């Protein structure tokens, strides 16, 4: 007859589990994130957050192709600066983000799909507009494939 | 440069074939999805879609129309069932790796996602191809039909084929109404109706009642077993039809079986048991009201013209008991009888 | 120069796994909970979001001992019931309890160390307070271990 | 019943042992967790308690005290530290197995926990047991007074060590302060001691000064990758208080190098290094400025007993200069310039 909830648990269970990564300790899985210039990283993690995250994580893993039970499997996307920002995301629903690497990190939010960390650009970049700067800015709102501030570009 | 991306959809499309073969086990998801990605990240959305479009069209035709035609004598559900599970699982896998292309082209262009598309094809080019859409519309009747004649048939084969109708009906029943629903209630309807004639050829009307309860309930459960939830309605709408709404007056003045015989020997459960089925209908209480006002009337004014007042108060408690007990106190009811008594006990 | 956070992730994140395990899909642990009367019971989980969970999970998988890499390990606590409705706990945040288990519920908290959805139902109890039930609960209080209750026992 | 706890002590006691024996490998965690779990449910946590420290105890005096006794004249930092590690790692899976005591009978009972306990078995029956408390010891300020006198030292064993003389004294650095921060500050007081007789005999104050500075930087990058951070103050001032302090009116009055002749010589940078040393201790400053004062004192009436204009505004300026450049415009030289020149201007 009865049913509770505890607000507070979402986020402290989610700590515990960062903790439990940063230990590279229970991970099922090791990706080898590679780049034209940049060496060549290996990140522990826990598959299971990961799909809790993105959708292309939910499916890479997923009842799809190769990577069904991997231990260790290659990205090439970015510069894994952008895929640990996203990580520490992953885990921490917070992402520190620089005044440069944010078209990367912005980037690296489309490319596997985190579409609250993308929104959160779509609205991190409004704040220091340049006149001088907008071309290339709305440069990339085309290019990158969402026209969510294509538009708003003024 | 336009040549590497005729070289990223011949890595896609062999992909997607062998996905289709089933042999999704070694291909390398981050590739796929990864260049599926740099072809709609430099607005080559359109070409990427119209080729997904085409290869699974010209796998579905050239392979699965061609296997299902095949087992149209010989097993055709297990084979239909099967092809579209094999469908579902290859378009899963083929809706992830064009994932990007699925979140912004065609967001923009107003067409179908890739699972979507997957269905039409499948609808357009399999389910309904036409002698295919023939066959298991002639198939699924084939099964309700022997199972109402007493047969045992496969519920579960029609279930999965139903669902299957409702799916493709993409968020809607177009589909299984069509194809399935429409004809189904057609052949019920005849089949109720036959059965009607016979039952009112042969049975007490007390008995009739029972055997058209027996009916409703026999296609609601087939409907939760087999058919789709949303059928239920229609359906014993036409039971309802074809046993009592075309038969109202012949049921209740039904000779030496009737609702008046059923009054005058006092059967409480009986006229309870048609209250209950007549209520259902329209116009299906008018009708037994219809009947009760010449009965009671007309025992009434034999009456009318200290035995005579417990004649006329048994009378009255019995009417009484027949609308509490009977009638549910029915609003209809207790405004009939109070003005059959406010008739008959004016007239002299 | 940026920083960011989502309130609505831990929650969503949490969602999504839950989802994940209940396709009984990228589990990496199986638990045969097995007690006296009822039969034995497999549940599919994700490991690293048990840990999340509890203390006594986190140290079971952990650094410890034989249930370093089992895949499938038994359980001999209480009905599988609870370890049920608390599992829904550990991906849900909310458990649904009842009148009458809830004695087995708290006894299943107390036991693998959820002092969250113990302390749920320390609060619980005090709502249909029974002067004639008074006598076992505070028999209760004082065997479960922690004299919680004992005191707030009028 | 009491002779199934006996059941229950002999599993946990040879599973501790065997988890002693770092063969905690193939031990079932749930078994030992959930007995332990209910002795203590049962309120035998007493019981279980006075077990674990038994076993702890005498593992740590049987085998661990003779290992390292044995180490004592070869490598005994490595194996004290092997020994420091293996017991860290044992005690994490006992006091894991014992959880639930730790967080109900440990509360009531104003006990010390499991991993406590066993830092203070650790502590008190090796790390201070007494031939062993005495080689820890002298190794580690042999090995600090070797590294200073330009010997190369294994600074990680250093810092190994001093690290457990922290965690032993338990959120608090009492182990560390009476067994090695004392000695050493002891020690290095003599050390600085007597290098500072010798950099007093020979050197010359610009270069005793920055022997100081580079003595101090030494010992700090000492404290940074040998010792506890929280022995940096202390250091330094032992170091401030042996080369500075004890000699500040010798270091300022030194016959043909001190402040009077950077003075004369208008050697800008040496009287800034010099005033950076000394305002580190209580008094310095006040030393340098009743020098100071003795100088310009003693250079002004010399000056009142356009050439004698020009040779004033020079030493005003030269002074001002010396305040700016190298007195950082001290708040106390910046009165005692000022009242200076008010009392030779006023005297005749």
């Amino acid at each position: 007859t009865f049913s509770y909830t505890l607000e507070d648990h979402t986020k402290q269970a989610f700590g515990i589990m960062n903790e439990l990564r940063l230990s590279q300790q229970l991970c099922d899985v090791t990706l080898q994130v590679k780049y034209q210039d940049a060496p060549a990283a290996q990140f522990m993690a826990h598959k299971v957050v990961l799909a809790s995250s993105s959708p292309v994580f939910k499916a890479m893993f997923t009842n799809g192709l190769r990577e069904q039970g991997m231990e260790v499997v290659s990205i090439e996307g970015i510069h894994p600066k952008v895929m640990e920002r996203l990580i520490e995301f992953a885990y921490t629903a917070s992402i520190s983000m620089g005044e440069k690497c944010v078209l990367h990190v912005m980037n690296g939010a489309v490319m596997y799909q985190i579409d609250s960390v993308v929104r959160a650009c779509s609205d991190f970049l409004v704040q220091q507009l340049d006149p001088s700067n907008a071309i290339g800015i709305a440069n990339f709102a085309e290019q990158i494939g969402c026209v969510e501030l294509h538009q708003r570009a003024r | 440069d336009e040549k590497y991306v005729n070289s990223i959809w011949d890595l896609l499309k062999n992909a997607i074939q062998e996905i289709q073969r089933k042999n999704n086990s070694g291909l390398s998801f981050e590739e796929l999805y990864r260049n599926a990605y740099t072809m709609v990240l430099h607005k080559h959305g359109e070409k990427l879609y119209t080729g997904l479009r085409e290869v699974v069209t010209e796998h579905l035709i050239n392979k699965v129309r061609e296997d299902v035609l095949n087992s149209l004598n010989n097993n055709f559900l297990q084979t239909l069932n099967q092809a579209w599970n094999d469908h579902q699982t290859a378009m899963v896998m083929i809706r992830d790796i064009l994932m990007y292309m699925d979140r912004v082209y065609v967001q923009q262009n107003n067409v179908e996602n890739v699972y979507n598309l997957g269905l039409i094809i499948f609808r357009d080019q399999v389910v309904r191809y036409g002698c295919i859409r023939d066959h298991l519309r002639q198939t699924l009747l084939d099964m309700i039909a022997r199972e109402r004649k007493g047969e045992v048939v496969d519920r579960g084969a029609i279930r999965n084929a139903c669902q299957m109708l409702m799916i493709l009906g993409l968020e809607g029943r177009s589909v299984y109404e069509e194809d399935f629903e429409a004809p189904f209630l057609e052949m019920s309807a005849e089949f109720f109706q036959m059965e009607s004639q016979k039952f009112l050829a042969e049975n007490s009307a007390s008995v009739y009642i029972k055997k058209v309860e027996a009916r409703i309930n026999e296609e609601i459960e087939r409907v939760m077993h087999c058919l789709d939830k949303s059928t239920e309605e229609p359906i014993v709408k036409v039971v309802e039809r074809e046993l009592i709404s075309k038969h109202m007056k012949t049921i209740v003045e039904m000779e030496n079986s009737g609702l008046v015989h059923m009054l005058k020997n006092g059967k409480t459960e009986d006229l309870g048991c048609m209250y209950k089925l007549f209520s259902r209908v329209p116009n299906g209480l008018k009708t037994m009201c219809e009947c009760m006002s010449s009965y009671l009337r007309e025992q009434g004014k034999a009456l009318v013209s200290v035995d005579y007042r417990q004649g006329l108060d048994d009378l009255k408690s019995r009417f009484d008991r027949f609308l509490l007990e009977s009638f549910n106190n029915d609003r209809l009811f207790k405004q009939t009888i109070a003005g059959d008594f406010e008739y008959f006990l004016n007239l002299n």
